[PDB]
Parts: C-alpha cells; structure tokens; sequence
C-alpha cells in the first residue's frame, strides 16, 4: 500500500510529467506492441496498428487519462479504478497479466524522456504506485 | 535461441556505446533500492558504496562476456551461475529484477534512441543470459 | 535440458497410470474456474461441457507427446506452439495456470502416492513444455 | 480482494481442514524444500533440514499457526499480519518471491489430504486468500 511519502512521490512527480501525458502513452502503447506481439490482438480491430497510427496516438491519450484519475484517487485505487475493472474483465475480457507489461512500458518511456526527474527515490514509489493500479484493475477478474 | 543478422548488429552497437563505470554502478544502486531486499548480498549512501559500484561493473563485463558468445549463451554463464546459486544464495528471481533496472537505466541514457526496436533486441539478450543464470 | 534417470522413470511411470479421460477434463474444468478470463477460448456447465472436457483430453495427449521425446521437447510442439499463439490468440500466462491445474488434480487422485519428488520431476516436465508453448 | 462468499467458503473450508492443521504444514514445508532447492538456505541454521525433520515438523506447526491467524484476521490481512511482515523482511529477510511458492505447496498438500473438500470453487476462494495472505506478508518490504 502507498505510505504518505509514496503519495507525496507520486504527485511531486507526476506535476512535472502530466504535460506530455499524451506523449508517453503513445510512445509507451507503440512499445508494448512492438516488444509483446502477444498483445496486438486486443487492438487487431484497428487498422492501423502501428507505431505512427491515428488509432495508437488516441488511445495512448486515454491510458494516461486512466494513470490521471489513479493520481487523483490515489488514497483509494480500488474504488477510483473499479469501473475500468469491470470493463477490461467483462466487456475487452483483456488478460490480467498484461497489466504488468504495460507498467513496465511506462516506466520505461517516461525513463526516456525525463531521465533527469526519474531518479530511483520516484522509481519505487511510482512502482509501487503502478502495481496498486494493475492490482485495483484485477480486482473484478474473479 | 535464433538471432537475426539486424539483432547482432544492435546488441553490438549498444555495448560498445555503454559506459561501464556509469551503466553500473547506476543500474545496481537502483535495484537496491527499487527491490530493498536484494540487499541482503551485500551486508557490508547506497549510490555512494564504493563496494555497490564495484560489482555494478563486474555485472555489465560478464554481459559483455556473453555479447561475443551470442552463440553459446548457456555454456558461457554455468560457471557464473553456480557461484550465485551455490555459493552467494541469489534467489533467481533477483535476476530478472537487475535486468529491469538494467534496461531503465539504459533507456535514461540513450533518450530517444532507446526505440521500440531496440528495446526488443536488448531484452531478448537479457532474457536468455537470465535464464542462464537461473538454471544451475 | 538435463534429465536424471530417475526422472525420466516417474514422468514415464506418472503417465501410464493416468487416466485420460478423467484427469483431462477435470484439470481444464478447475483451470477455468479457478482463472476465469481463460475463459474466453471455449466461448464458442464448464464441469459438464463437452468441448471443454474434449480439449482437456487433447492437452493430455499432447503431454504424452513430449514425454516420448524428453530430449527433443522445444521441437515436438513448435506446431502447437504457433496454432495458439498465431491462430488461437492465447496468452502464454494461461500455460502457467492450466499448469498448476493439472498438478493440483493429479495431486487429488494419486493421494499421498504423490511425494515430494514425484512433484518435482512432474513440474520440471511441464516447465519445459510450457517454455516451447509460449515462446513462439 | 475477498468478497462475502470468499470469505464464508475459507472459513467453511477450515473448519473441516483444520484438525490436520500441524500435518499440513509439515508436508507442505518438505516439499517446498525440495522440490525448490532455492529456499533451503533460509533453513540451514537447522542441523537436519529434510523431510523427515523435527525442526521442519515443529515449523510446519508455526507457518499453520499463521494461516489460522489470517484466517481469524481475514477481514483486513495487512494490519493482521502486520507482526509477521515486519518480520519475514527486517528479521529473516526473506526474499518475497518464495509466498507464492509456499503457497501453491499448501495448495498441492491439501488436495493430497482432502480431495473430496477441496472443490474447484473452495479453490477459486482459498486462492484468493492466500493472494491476499502473501499480499500483506510482503507489505513491509518497500
Ligand atoms: C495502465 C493500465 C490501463 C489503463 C489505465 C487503461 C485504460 C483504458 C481506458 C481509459 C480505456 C477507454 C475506452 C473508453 O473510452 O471506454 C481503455 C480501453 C481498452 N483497453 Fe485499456 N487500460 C490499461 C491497460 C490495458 C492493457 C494491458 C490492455 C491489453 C494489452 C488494454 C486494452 C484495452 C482495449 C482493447 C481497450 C478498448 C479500445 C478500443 O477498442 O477503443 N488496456 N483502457
Ligand atoms: C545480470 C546478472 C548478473 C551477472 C552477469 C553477475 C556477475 C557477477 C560477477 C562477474 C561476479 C564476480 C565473480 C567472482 O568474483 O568470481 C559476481 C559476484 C557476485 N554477485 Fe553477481 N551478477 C549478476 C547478478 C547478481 C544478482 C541479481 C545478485 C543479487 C543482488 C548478485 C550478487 C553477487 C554477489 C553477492 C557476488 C559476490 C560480491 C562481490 O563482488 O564481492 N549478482 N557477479
Ligand atoms: C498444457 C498445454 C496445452 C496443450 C498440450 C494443448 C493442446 C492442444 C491441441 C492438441 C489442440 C488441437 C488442435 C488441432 O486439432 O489441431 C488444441 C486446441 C485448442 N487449444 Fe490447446 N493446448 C494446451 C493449452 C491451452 C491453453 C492454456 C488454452 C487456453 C485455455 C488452450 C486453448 C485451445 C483452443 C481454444 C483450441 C482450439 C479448440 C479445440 O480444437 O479444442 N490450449 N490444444
Ligand atoms: C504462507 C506464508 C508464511 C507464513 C504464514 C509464515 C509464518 C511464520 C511464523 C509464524 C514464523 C515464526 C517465528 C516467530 O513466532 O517469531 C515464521 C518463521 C520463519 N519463516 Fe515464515 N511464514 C511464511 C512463509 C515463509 C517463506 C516463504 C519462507 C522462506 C522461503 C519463510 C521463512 C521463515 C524462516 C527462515 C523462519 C525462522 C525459522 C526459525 O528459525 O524458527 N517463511 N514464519
């Protein structure tokens, strides 16, 4: 669970990340595709799966809005997230376990762009943080 | 495992780009302290330990052991395998922790270079040299 | 991989004591309950459909197959491999799970008969026949 | 997290299981053991570490000791298990990958002992706990 210090990681540092929101979920969305081919049947519907993609660079827009909202009801994840829950499990039926993939995607992205900012003291509490919302967004699995 | 000519030519690339007294001292000081329960190997601030930036180092040259070996991975680490089995205790597990921190540092260093592409060749390298080491 | 002649002896005596036809069925139908989102490959009541309880029977028939080449397991099921990978969209996490069924299952029929190390040589087996499913 | 039928299914499920509580733990800590070889280092200070054991024997009795806490403290795991947390990760420093691995030999054990109880869906709910169990067990860590 995120301690007070955790909180406070994660909003320090998402206030200077939060600007280029759409930016990382592009880059981060591309990746996992690219690196987990396992993962491109849940977006096969679009035509354009690729890196570039109209499609790929507006979802990315809502995965952040979806990490914007966890930032927001961060004192509880599994209330704030339990709508998208319930989606990803009955309606996308998106296998849990590539929560953590996309995490990992994440992480890495916004390692790329402000390499200065991600220092290893934001690293264990945005990994923390992260791992709260992959485990809010199981919640409804089972 | 199969390597392809492109994935040869970018793991090649990018250890003989790598600064090894930066990457690894870096890579393992995030480790301990992203994972704080790898620390327990080394019982004796953590970004400073001059003992830490010691095997960070030793880390990216028995890497660099297996860049020239692409071919015979598996033969290259037993030995290196059994001192942290046997030996040192290392829960296999802590491995593939390094290797996240590894690839999140390199991504820091590399920016914008660090593509998609990249990214899936460095860690296909990792994956096998983890599981090298996680097998004896 | 390396395999011991006692190993080789209760992976062979484990499965020629199995009933196919029981085990199969039961360890899919768990398997499906257990881990609800593998779910969605038999969509087109689990304890007691057919096509569930004809897969299982299938998956036992298929383990069958690499316990006849022990020493050639990657290569017996790259086929299978890329049917539900390519065709099927399966991910290869669902391996792990439908894994830890079976051993669970089989745990229940065997009773106490089911040591410690009948345990570790059945795992290692499906260890290595779940790494050449999900890696292509 | 543990919904009202999970809950009931666990603690129906105990108070059939929970005779053989000490048994339990003495088989399950044997095969943890050996069939993962990592996690006898956590165990060399005893003199005899093997399945027939006194040391592991009177082990298995805590480690169950511990399940029927959580049990009785299964309306909220992490401040339940609180004790044992700070323990495992400052006192033993055990690595937090080995819960899963216990777990599942719990699992396997009891399938050994009560085939005819342990049902797919007491499965399903004891799972979850023991989720939730290692969960809190690793609460401490970071
Ligand atoms: C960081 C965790 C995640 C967040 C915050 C997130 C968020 C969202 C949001 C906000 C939508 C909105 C669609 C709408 O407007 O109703 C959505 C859709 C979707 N998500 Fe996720 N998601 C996450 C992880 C994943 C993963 C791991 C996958 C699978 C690889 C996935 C697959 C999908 C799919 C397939 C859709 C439907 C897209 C479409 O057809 O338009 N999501 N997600
Ligand atoms: C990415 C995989 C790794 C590689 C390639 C690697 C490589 C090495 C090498 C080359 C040595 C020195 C050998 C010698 O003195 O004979 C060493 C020592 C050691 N390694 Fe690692 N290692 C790896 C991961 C780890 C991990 C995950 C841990 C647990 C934090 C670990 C813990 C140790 C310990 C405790 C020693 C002895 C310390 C010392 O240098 O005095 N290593 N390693
Ligand atoms: C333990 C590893 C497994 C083995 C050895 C196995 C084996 C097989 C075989 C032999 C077929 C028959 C295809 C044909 O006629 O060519 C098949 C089909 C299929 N498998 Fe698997 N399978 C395994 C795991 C899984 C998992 C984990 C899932 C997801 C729950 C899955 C889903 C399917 C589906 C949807 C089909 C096609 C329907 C059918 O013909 O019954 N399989 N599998
Ligand atoms: C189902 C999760 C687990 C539970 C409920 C549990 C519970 C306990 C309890 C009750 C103690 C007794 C100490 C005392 O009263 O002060 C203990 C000790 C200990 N545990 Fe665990 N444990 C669990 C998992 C593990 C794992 C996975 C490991 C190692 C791979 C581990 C290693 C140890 C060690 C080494 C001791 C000290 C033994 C001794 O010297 O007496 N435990 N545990």
């Amino acid at each position: 669970s995120l301690s007070d210090k955790d909180k406070a990681a994660v909003r320090a540092l998402w206030s200077k990340i939060g600007k280029s929101a759409d930016a990382i979920g592009n880059d981060a969305l591309s990746r996992m595709i690219v690196v987990y081919p396992q993962t491109k049947t849940y977006f096969s519907h679009w035509p354009d799966v690729t890196p570039g993609s109209p499609h790929i660079k507006a979802h990315g827009k809502k995965v952040m809005g979806g990490i914007a909202l966890a930032v927001s009801k961060i004192d509880d994840l599994k209330t704030g997230l339990m709508e998208l829950s319930e989606q990803h499990a009955y309606k996308l039926r998106v296998d849990p376990a590539n929560f953590k993939i996309l995490n990992h995607c994440i992480l890495v992205v916004i390692s790329t762009m402000f390499p200065k900012e991600f220092t290893p003291e934001a690293h264990v509490s945005l990994d923390k943080f992260l791992s709260g919302v992959a485990l809010a967004l199981a919640e409804r699995y089972r | 495992v199969e390597w392809t000519d492109k994935e040869r030519s970018i793991i090649s690339d990018i250890f003989s780009h790598m600064d090894y007294d930066d990457i690894g001292p870096k890579a393992l000081s995030r480790c301990l302290i992203v994972y704080p329960w790898t620390q327990r190997h080394f019982s004796g601030a953590i970004i400073g330990n001059a003992n830490v930036a010691a095997h960070g180092i030793k880390v990216l040259h028995g890497l660099d052991r297996g860049v020239k070996n692409m071919d015979n991975i598996a033969a290259t680490y037993a030995d290196l395998s059994t001192l942290h089995s046997e030996k040192l205790h290392v829960d296999p597990d802590n491995f593939k922790l390094l290797s996240d921190c590894i690839t999140i540092v390199l991504a820091a260093k590399m920016g914008h270079a660090f593509t998609a592409e990249t990214q899936g060749a460095f860690q296909k390298f990792l994956a096998v040299v983890v599981s090298a080491l996680g097998k004896q």
